[PDB]
């Protein structure tokens, strides 16, 4: 079977600027190379057939090149709507296969996140547990640290964390942290305290509640 | 316009079996040869099986790792291909497109996927609470509000705002794995702080598997 290698399998530029994604084959495959953008959590679209026929209705920013075994599909001028996994398929000979995928970020200027904390509701407390919810809303660049300090107490072990991917409207990340107690041990305690770093904070923002007020 | 609508995927244990279904509408069906393609993260977009057309004695064709345990088939008096699945392995989940090949050539049309998890636990729909906003979940004149939905397996959920009508702002987090075994997640928006007692906020949060249909209203807190 043919493998289409696709490599580097991570991309991130600078918004305005042209990006290239590389597929090579392990075999010939003459000009039977096509691309498909997946967007998060949608399926994939057929952008450029055989190489380098761009299909109807596709920006024409896209383009495609390649014959044999080297292929490179070119985004002219990069939006953050770009912000998607990029596939290469073969159809040179069966099976058909496709490449691993090379996934575009795009970059844009610091945003420091918005943050929010969320007690735990009543109706959640009346089945003994307590989750607490921070919230870090639309923030760049990935890289963020929060922390949990119940009465300035520093938690550890308690808590999970989910991070979308990259948003295509405004090149952001949201970042959940949910932490998660026994009600009788939530009830022990008084400040319920999230504590956020990142590189467009200042200082580390801190937001908290005291239970029951 | 083209449209290609899956069904059928959901939980089964290892050995098991499971029939996929999909719908076309858009084109002439019974010319097209019909696609399962499936995806994970661990072997990416992966051709499963097709089914070519009645004039060519509706050949199949299957991968390779699943030849012998599935059966592709095609009604097209239903506009309808079918992927009946046996001998499930644990390494056969991930999400599973239907889609149109163009005659040995592009997967020019897809639908929008059906989640398969073949897995020994059980099904366990849900819990959905509040994320209520306050001022603590105030950032000037923007607010935060949400849904948290807890302790449910297996994948996938899906959360609208105001039966789909508020989608701006909204941030539905990948689902986490909890030590339990169980998922859970949440769901997000952000709103003018103004709109906080005066526009109504409701989460739709649907788990087909267990067939969890809630809807849940999030208001400020006392
Ligand atoms: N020999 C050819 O048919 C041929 C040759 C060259 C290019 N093309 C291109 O291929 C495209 C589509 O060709 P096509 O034949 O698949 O569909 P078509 O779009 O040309 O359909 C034309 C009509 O033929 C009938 N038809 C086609 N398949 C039928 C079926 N199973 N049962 C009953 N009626 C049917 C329908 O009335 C249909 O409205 C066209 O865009 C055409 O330009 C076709």
């Amino acid at each position: 079977d043919i493998l289409l290698t696709q490599s580097p399998a991570i991309l991130s530029v600078s918004p305005g600027e042209r990006v290239s994604f590389s597929c090579r084959a392990s075999q010939f495959v003459g000009s039977s190379i096509h691309w498909y953008q997946q967007r998060t959590n949608g399926s994939p679209r057929l952008l450029i057939k055989y190489a380098s026929e761009s299909m109807s209705g596709i920006p024409s920013r896209f383009s495609g090149s390649g014959s044999g075994t080297d292929f490179t599909l070119s985004i002219n001028t990069v939006e953050s709507e770009d912000i998607a996994d990029y596939y290469c398929q073969q159809s040179h000979s069966w099976p058909f296969t496709f490449g691993s995928g090379t996934n575009l970020e795009v970059k844009r200027t610091v945003a420091a996140p918005s943050v929010f904390i969320f007690p735990p509701s009543d109706e959640q407390l009346k089945s003994g547990t307590a989750s607490v919810v921070c919230l870090l809303n639309n923030f760049y660049p990935r890289e963020a640290k929060v922390q949990w300090k119940v009465d300035n107490a520093l938690q550890s072990g308690n808590s999970q964390e989910s991070v979308t991917e990259q948003d295509s409207k405004d090149s952001t990340y949201s970042l959940s942290s949910t932490l998660t107690l026994s009600k009788a041990d939530y009830e022990k305690h008084k400040v319920y305290a999230c504590e956020v770093t990142h590189q467009g904070l200042s200082s580390p923002v801190t937001k908290s509640f005291n239970r029951g007020e | 316009e083209v449209k290609l609508e899956e069904s059928g995927g959901g939980l089964v244990q290892p050995g098991g079996s499971m029939k996929l279904s999909c719908v076309a509408s858009g084109f002439i069906f019974s010319n097209h040869w019909m696609n399962w393609v499936r995806q994970s993260p661990e072997k990416g977009l992966e051709w499963v099986a097709e089914i070519r057309s009645k004039s060519i004695n509706s050949a199949t064709h299957y991968a390779e790792s699943v030849k012998g345990r599935f059966t592709i088939s095609r009604d097209d008096s239903k506009s309808a291909v079918y992927l009946q699945m046996t001998d499930l392995r644990t390494e056969d989940t991930g999400v599973y497109y239907c889609s149109r090949n163009y005659y040995g050539s592009t997967y020019d049309y897809w639908g929008q996927g059906t989640t398969l998890t073949v897995s020994s636990a059980s099904t366990k729909g849900p819990s959905v609470f509040p994320l209520a906003p306050s001022s603590k979940s105030t950032s000037g004149g923007t607010a935060a509000l949400g849904c948290l939905v807890k302790d449910y397996f297996p994948e996938p959920v899906t959360v609208s705002w105001n039966s789909g009508a508020l989608t701006s702002g909204v941030h539905t987090f990948p689902a986490v794995l909890q030590s339990s075994g169980l998922y859970s997640l949440s769901s997000v928006v952000t709103v003018p702080s103004s709109s906080l007692g005066t526009q109504t906020y409701i989460c739709n949060v649907n788990h087909k598997p267990s067939n969890t249909k809630v809807d849940k209203k999030v208001e400020p807190k006392s």
